[PDB]
Parts: C-alpha cells; structure tokens; sequence
C-alpha cells in the first residue's frame, strides 16, 4: 500500500515538527496485535498501528467524539508508507511455521483492521496532511474539515514492505487472551494514546465475546 | 402511530441480563429481563422483561434475547420500546419489573435513535 | 528515531581477560536476543571476534577516507542464524591504532568517519541507519582534551543542508566529566544545540563519569533517550546503556 | 436479470439497527431494520426493512437479521438488495421505510461487491 | 417470592462447561453442566445442569446452553438460581451434578446481582 | 470415495459472501454464495452457492451458511468441496455459479486439509 | 457408571473440523467431525464424527456442531467422550473414522477436565 493513517489529537503544527513515536521496546507480535502492548496494556509496543481504510478513521473518531466526557479536536493524519511498513498477514504466517497459533478471535480482529504496522518511529517526511475531522451532534456522523498540508514531506518514490517484519521474537506458548478494541472493532493500538506523546485515554472491551457473539447463533 | 411504540427509553445502555425458566399462572415460562443505565447514572425505569408464552407479544422471544444479549456485551447506545402495567404475576413485578419489552433500536448519536418518536 | 533503538557504549580496556573473551562473552551477552543491544559503540577493541567474517564491502565513507572493515558476526546456530554487523576501524594513516567499532542489528547503508583538528586525536566513526546515525570516539587520555573538538567536528557535519534531515547520536569514552563537557560546550555556544546523555554513577573504577553520550536536540524525541549505567564489569569501564523511557 | 435484484446501494455500511415486535393488520409480527451510511456522509435510500410474516418474501428472517447484526458489529463495507414501496402499514412507513430488505452482499474492495449490477 | 427462586449462589463465574449426549430412563437426552468459581476463590457448590426431557423446567434447553456458554465467554460476574436434589440417575448424578439450573442473571457490582434476593 | 466429494479446492480462503432472498423458478427460495480467493492469487473456481429448496442436498442450510460465514470472518484456510452444473436458473447463474456448496472444512498446514481426498 | 461414557480423550485441542452434506445408506444427512490433537504431539485417535439422522444417539447435532466450532475458536483444553465402531458407510470410515462424539467437556488444568473418569 502507498498512503496508510491514523487519528490524533494533537494539531498538525505539532505532529509535522515531531512525528509519531514507539511506545515502548516490545517486539511480540501477538501481544501488539491483541492490544496487550498498546496503551490499554503494557503500553510499550516497539510498533506504530496504520491503516490503509479511510472510513476506519472515521469511526475511531466518532468512538472518540460520542464520548461525553471528551473535548478537543480530531485530526486524520495521511501517512506515505516505506520499506519500515509491514502488513500482518506475511509475519502471521511465518510466525505459524514457528509453532505459533492464532485463535478466530485474534484473525477476526486482525483481518478488519486493514493494518500496516510501521517498525520505526513515523517522521514528519513521510506525514503528507492532516485532515481536521468534523462531528455533527446530530447525526453522529465525521466529515472532513480543513486540510493541512505539511511543508516538511518528502515526495519519495516509496510503498510498504510485502515481508516479514523482522527481528520477531519466536511465539510464546499459546493462551486465550484478553483483546482491547473500542468502536465497531478497532483495535486499541489505533487509540491515541498507542504512540508516544511530547490526550484523552480511550477504554476499552474484550473483543473475543462480541466476535463470538456474531459467529455463533 | 405505531400501537405499543409510544413509550420508550433512548440513549440507554443495557447494564444488567437475567434469563429464566419459572412457573407462572400454571404454565411452564422461559423469561428474560434488561437493566438499565444512563451513561453513570441509575434511572428509575431501568428494568422490562419478556416471556415467551405471556404478554402482549409472545412472538420474538429468542431474537429479542439475543438482541439483548448483544447489546449488553457491545454496551451500545440504544432506545428500548417498552409496556408497563403488563406482568400480573406480583412476585414477578416485584422481583424484576411489570414491564414488557417491545423494541430495541440503536442511537448513532446523543440526539437520535432509529424508530418512531412523539 | 534515536529512541527506537537500544544503544549502548563500553569500552574494552581493563583486566586480565582477552578482547576474544570479551567479545565472546559480555558483548555477546549484552547483544543477545531480540532484547538485546542493537548499536553498541566499543572502544580499544583492535581485533573483532574470531568468529566473524569478512564481507569485502569496499566502504567508501563520508568524510574522510580511513579503512573501514566490515563484518558479519553469527550469535546463534548454523541453523538458527542471528547476524550483527561489525565495522571495525584498525589503523589510520601509518600505524596510529584506532581501535574503534560499532556492532549493528542491520546492515549500514552509509558510513561516516570524521577527525576533529586536535593534533594526535582519533577519528570519529560512524554508521546510518536509515534517517539514523550512529557514532563513537574515544578521546585522548589526558582528560579528553579533544572531547569538544569531537563533538564540535560532528554537529559541523550533519548542519550541512544534505545533512540536515539526519538525527545523530554519538557515544564513547569521552575522557572528561559530563558537567566539564557541558561547561565547554556553552564556551563554544553550542550547548543549546545538543544535549549530554550521562548516567549518575561513575563508568570507570577509578570513579569518575567517562563514558556516556551525546545527542542533537533536533532529533524527534531525543528527550527521551536516557542514560543507564550497565552493572556489567568485564573491563575497567561499566557499559552505558542509552534507552527510550518509558511513555506512561 | 434476476428478479428483485435491480435496486441496489453498494459500498455502504450498516450504522443503525431497529428490532421488535409489532400488530399489524390483525397479525402478530416480527421485524427489523438497518440503517445506512455511505463512508463520511448520509444517504437518502438510508433504511430498509424485513418483516417474518408480511412482504415479497417472508422466508429467511432470522437469517437476515444475523447478518444485519453482523455488518453492524463490524462496519465493514456491503452492498445492500431492497424494493421500494413494500410495507403498507402507513404507521411502520412513517417510523421506518417502506422498502424490503432483499439481500445483503460483501465488498471485498471499493471498486467491487459481490453480487448482480445493472 | 418467585417458585424455584430461594436457593442460588452470587458473584461466580462460569469456567467450565460440559455438553453430552445421553441415554437415560429409557429416553434419548441431551444435557448441558456449567461449573462455577468465586472470583480467584473456588465455591462449595460449583456445579449444575440442565437436561432436555427430564427436570422441573424441561423449556429453555438451547437458551439456558447459549447463555451458559456466553457467560463461560465473558468471565462475567453472574448469579445462578438453582435447584437441589433433582436429577435421580445415579450414574449422572455422582458424573456430573444432581442440581438443576434454574436462572443465570448479572451482577453489575460486587454487592448487587439483578433478581429476587432471600431476606435473613 | 464418498459420493459427491470428489471435485474441491484446497488452501483457499472465502473473501465474499452474499446472502438473499429470491424467487427462483416459482419457488420462494434462500441463498449464500461464498467468493474464494487462493492467498495472493485470484482463482477461475471462485463462487459456489447453497440453495435451501433447491440442490443436491437441500438439508443443512442453516449449518453451511454458518460455517461459510465463520471462515469469511477469520480468513482462514479452509478445503471447499463443490459439484459442477447445478443451478439450472439462468439468471442466478450468470450472476454467481452453477456449481452447488457441499462440504467446508479446515487446513491445519501449507499441505494438509480435512476431509476425503481423490487420487489423480 | 454412564452408558457411552468410559471411552474418552483427555486435554486434547481441536485442531480441524469438517462440515458436509452426504448421501449415505440412500438418506439425505448431515455430518460434522472433529480434528484432534494433544499440545504440540499428534494423537493416533484424533477423529470423531456426529451424523444427524445416523448413530447412536442422533439428538444434539445443532448443539454439537455448535460446541465443536467454539473449542476449535478458543484451541482451549477439552475432553472428548466418543464411541468406537459406530459408522459402518465405508468410504466415510476411511475418510474420518467410525468414532462417534458423544459429549465435550472442559479441562480448567492439565490435570481436571469436567465429567466421568475410569480406573
């Protein structure tokens, strides 16, 4: 994929000086794609969750906006995706021939989520625009706002890595675990708070009894 | 308009399930009941049930639950449709509510649920 | 970013043990796993581990051309491979051992050697990562009289304008005080410019704070690259570990 | 061409449900609704609804209605199959639509949805 | 006071599950057996089931199996009314649990739990 | 060799499913046709139907449309067993497939699915 | 002790499921199977199957079914009570086996799975 996103808080004046930065050093993949090391875990992933779906922002904005108690603005930022960009479909299946397993519920969320995973800190040269996202009260719906574009990007003939994100730690014996989402499924490493800041804190859900809901009955 | 939507709740979450097999005026029940919320704050219209052979509506008892199961697990906004002065049972009223459970809807906003209003 | 990695320094000088053993037991120790090191800064090592082998790059560096030796160094089996990257620099012009080298997880896609203007002082080693530099030096004995001078040669090269997007950060045995260094960086008005990254607690036996880093300011998030003394005491100088803290 | 299958909206998302029980024309039934929207803005042809025992076609209710739940839980991209001008209860037109739900499609990227076109 | 209401246990989580097929009496059943915890606690009574054509309430299988299972799921904090003594196959009985299930509701706090509570 | 089982696809994925209500020759039918990829590449074998009064075997409607819908949801590699020229309606065929749903089941491997296998 | 209930397989995982339609004995069924396995070990009886209107006891197929795909959701711990030499359509036996599934259960440890043990 060439252009991926994700939404914050903090206005383009800051994120196009700074970036977006890692969590923490923790390299486990399943416990990144579970939430476990996302903000509503351990909050120390070694990884930054993209998107490539525009109306995934959307909805992790309206997650955001239909909270009572949340003020402020919301921005879309759109993000060129280079070589430290990973898809997870590739490092799934070599973790497998690792004797690594993956329940329906953690395939479920990771097929939705349209995710690029970004191995390094994000720079403002790869960070194209911010859109300001609009909420109507009375509809519950985001719009697109005023856009920004950013000064500082660097047009560079560049798109995603196809491979395995490299340096994985080797599977952990599998266990159920807990998965952070919020919104229609989203998973929490997409919150605000799942890059490192110079915010509101979104809760989260188990996603594994709602998946388990609309795979049943 | 619509008969027995003229009464209901929006912006609710569902906070509470009960589901249960009992005996009732001779004959052999299954029932469940909702709680209510409102964001943190209790209300006192909080509870509404449905039993599969009473009420005004016998027809829907399993994907009612199931709807309610959902909703109680997503934690969702919704509008519950709802009958009152409807269980005649009074260890039932008393243990869990004399209102019937018509109708769920979801609210996309702090403003709007689906379905009919006044 | 800086913070994205595990950086660390230590400098091989010390006691009874070989720089083979060294090499084989605390750097591998300190390298190992995909929890360990992933730029570790090492002075006074004049040889790599035995195990390591040549690639035959011709390294070209920036700045100025020394010999630059580079190395591929296996931490795990034949069948399960965990290859770091050496770049040992040997010798500079006649004789003058150097004795510099940096270990890294990936291959360097660029390499940077400069010499401050101080008479008899070792060169300045470095490797890019990406949007990331890497550097060590190992200042002269007689308490680092050239330690500005290596400092004040690296922010002279990355201001360039082709430069300027680079974040840079150099580690190594100063051979002076942090605060001393400090002092004589607001005498050469740049202090404002880069910031001193050193632990609390002495890096050589004989006490004293000699080992430790430096980072530009204009590094996204350089602020949250900490320094920490490693209890490790294979030689007369404790690793320095330089690692992002922790978000909240 | 197959029948019924010529009114069609794609690319859509389900952000609203409706579900309950309901007299109508002297019958006792079950119902449901969806809501649409189409990625950032609203859509006029927005709601379409299945009836169990009114409609062109009563078969398949609950199976629809799990798959309405579905797409809502996960706001993933569909085409939605409806027909206009089907419910004559002018109360459930009024609160709801008029048009019948028909069939529910994925689309497995932005250019494409399975099923029929035009 | 609701018939079958007085005898339950509150606060537990379901964390077992058990669904057969069975031979008894002479009729074709099916069964379902939840087990219960307390929290990080185990409990005295942590066991109960529900049979297709045998017991007080023979209605509400395929519910009561859904909704034990949605709550082995969650972990969530549940009551479960019961009653004592009622399955008379010996083999079940000392296999599984002679007490039948009854009722399973939420307990939103740990003090409270919808439905009809025994004032002592 | 089991009847019906000899024509299938294995190490797939289902990546679309519709699902509808239809009238099909003057017969009130249901429907669910599932799309199937094969990893990177798109295949000419790539959408299979199960009509509830209609087919081969009209039994398991319920159970197949749940079982498609589960492995569209998780992605997972599944072996899909099918039969060539079923659906005689010329309009559903054109816009789906002839070929009728018969049997969905897991792959464990690279190179192991569930299920009877045919020698070639 | 149980009727059908002294042949079981104790903290199994399972690892694969089948789900068809079939003609067999000239009667329109539905089967489903379950694939076994014990950690990271294969286990030589690692197949059993359920048919609704064949078998042993035919009642329970929708729940069974249904309980078979949740343990293959979650790979938890499970036991699985079945019955050997049940199915006799051979070229069903030689795809799956003869076994037929009579009840699962849960293992909350490596040591206690729910329901009847034999000495």
């Amino acid at each position: 994929v060439d252009f991926v996103y994700r939404v914050d808080s903090t206005p383009p004046d800051v994120i196009f000086r700074d970036g977006f930065s890692l969590l923490g050093y923790n390299r486990n993949f399943q416990q990144f794609i579970s939430g476990r090391s996302c903000s509503g875990g351990s909050s120390d992933s070694r990884y930054i969750a993209t998107t490539s779906s525009v109306n995934q922002t959307y909805a992790i904005a309206r997650a955001y906006y239909s909270r009572s108690t949340f003020k402020g603005n919301l921005y879309r930022y759109q993000i060129r995706a280079d070589n430290n960009f990973y898809s997870l479909l590739p490092s799934i299946t070599y973790l497998e021939t690792q004797g690594g397993h993956f329940n329906a519920y953690e395939k479920t969320m990771m097929r939705l989520q349209r995710e690029y995973v970004s191995t390094l800190s994000i720079l403002p040269e790869n960070i194209q625009k911010a859109v300001a996202l609009v909420y109507d009260s009375a509809t519950g719906l985001v719009k697109d706002g005023v856009s920004t574009m950013n000064a500082s990007y660097l047009g560079l003939s560049t798109t995603s890595n196809p491979g395995v994100i490299p340096f994985l730690p080797e599977p952990q014996t599998y266990t159920q675990q807990r998965i952070d989402a919020f919104g229609p499924l989203i998973s929490s490493c997409f919150s605000i708070g799942s890059v490192c800041h110079s915010v509101y804190n979104m809760s989260f859900y188990d996603a594994r009894p709602v998946i388990e809901l609309i795979l049943s009955k | 308009a619509m008969a027995d939507y003229d009464t209901y709740v929006s912006n609710v979450q569902i906070n509470n399930l009960s589901y249960g097999v009992y005996t009732s005026g001779g004959k052999e029940t299954q029932f469940f009941c909702i709680g209510l919320k409102h964001g943190s704050e209790a209300i006192s219209i909080n509870a509404m049930c449905k039993v599969d052979v009473y009420g005004n509506h016998k027809q829907g008892f399993d994907n009612m639950l199931n709807t309610a199961k959902y909703y109680y697990t997503t934690g969702g906004d919704v509008r519950i449709y709802y009958k009152e002065n409807v269980w005649r049972d009074p260890d039932f009223k008393s243990a869990f509510s004399s209102r019937e459970l018509i109708a769920i809807t979801t609210c996309s906003s702090s403003s709007y649920c689906m379905g009919p209003t006044v | 970013n800086i913070s994205d990695y595990k950086v660390m320094t230590w400098n091989l000088q010390g006691s009874s043990a070989s720089t083979e053993s060294k090499w084989n037991v605390n750097v591998r120790q300190l390298l190992s796993g995909t929890a360990g090191v992933d730029i570790l800064m090492v002075q006074e090592a004049g040889a790599v581990p035995t195990s390591a082998v040549p690639t035959g790059r011709h390294i070209q560096p920036f700045g100025v051309g020394i010999p630059i030796d580079e190395y591929t160094w296996n931490l795990g089996t034949t069948s399960r491979q965990d290859i770091r990257y050496i770049y040992h620099s040997a010798i500079d012009v006649g004789a003058r051992r150097v004795n510099l080298a940096i270990v890294s997880r990936q291959r360097a896609d660029n390499v940077y050697v400069l010499r401050p203007t101080t008479v008899a002082s070792r060169p300045v080693i470095g490797i890019g990562l990406g949007n990331d530099v890497f550097l060590t030096a190992h200042a002269l004995a007689s308490g680092g009289p050239d330690a500005a001078a290596i400092v004040r040669v690296t922010i002279n090269f990355f201001r360039q304008p082709q430069m300027r997007h680079l974040s840079w950060f150099l580690a190594g045995d100063f051979n002076r005080s942090p605060d001393r260094l400090e002092n004589d960086l607001m005498t050469e008005h740049l202090e404002r410019v880069v910031a001193v990254l050193a632990p609390t607690e002495p890096t050589q036996i004989g006490g004293g704070i000699l080992d430790y880093g430096v980072i530009v300011d204009r590094a996204p998030y350089s602020q949250r690259v900490e320094a920490l003394r490693n209890p490790q005491l294979a030689s007369d100088h404790y690793p320095v570990a330089f690692l992002a803290r922790s978000c909240l």
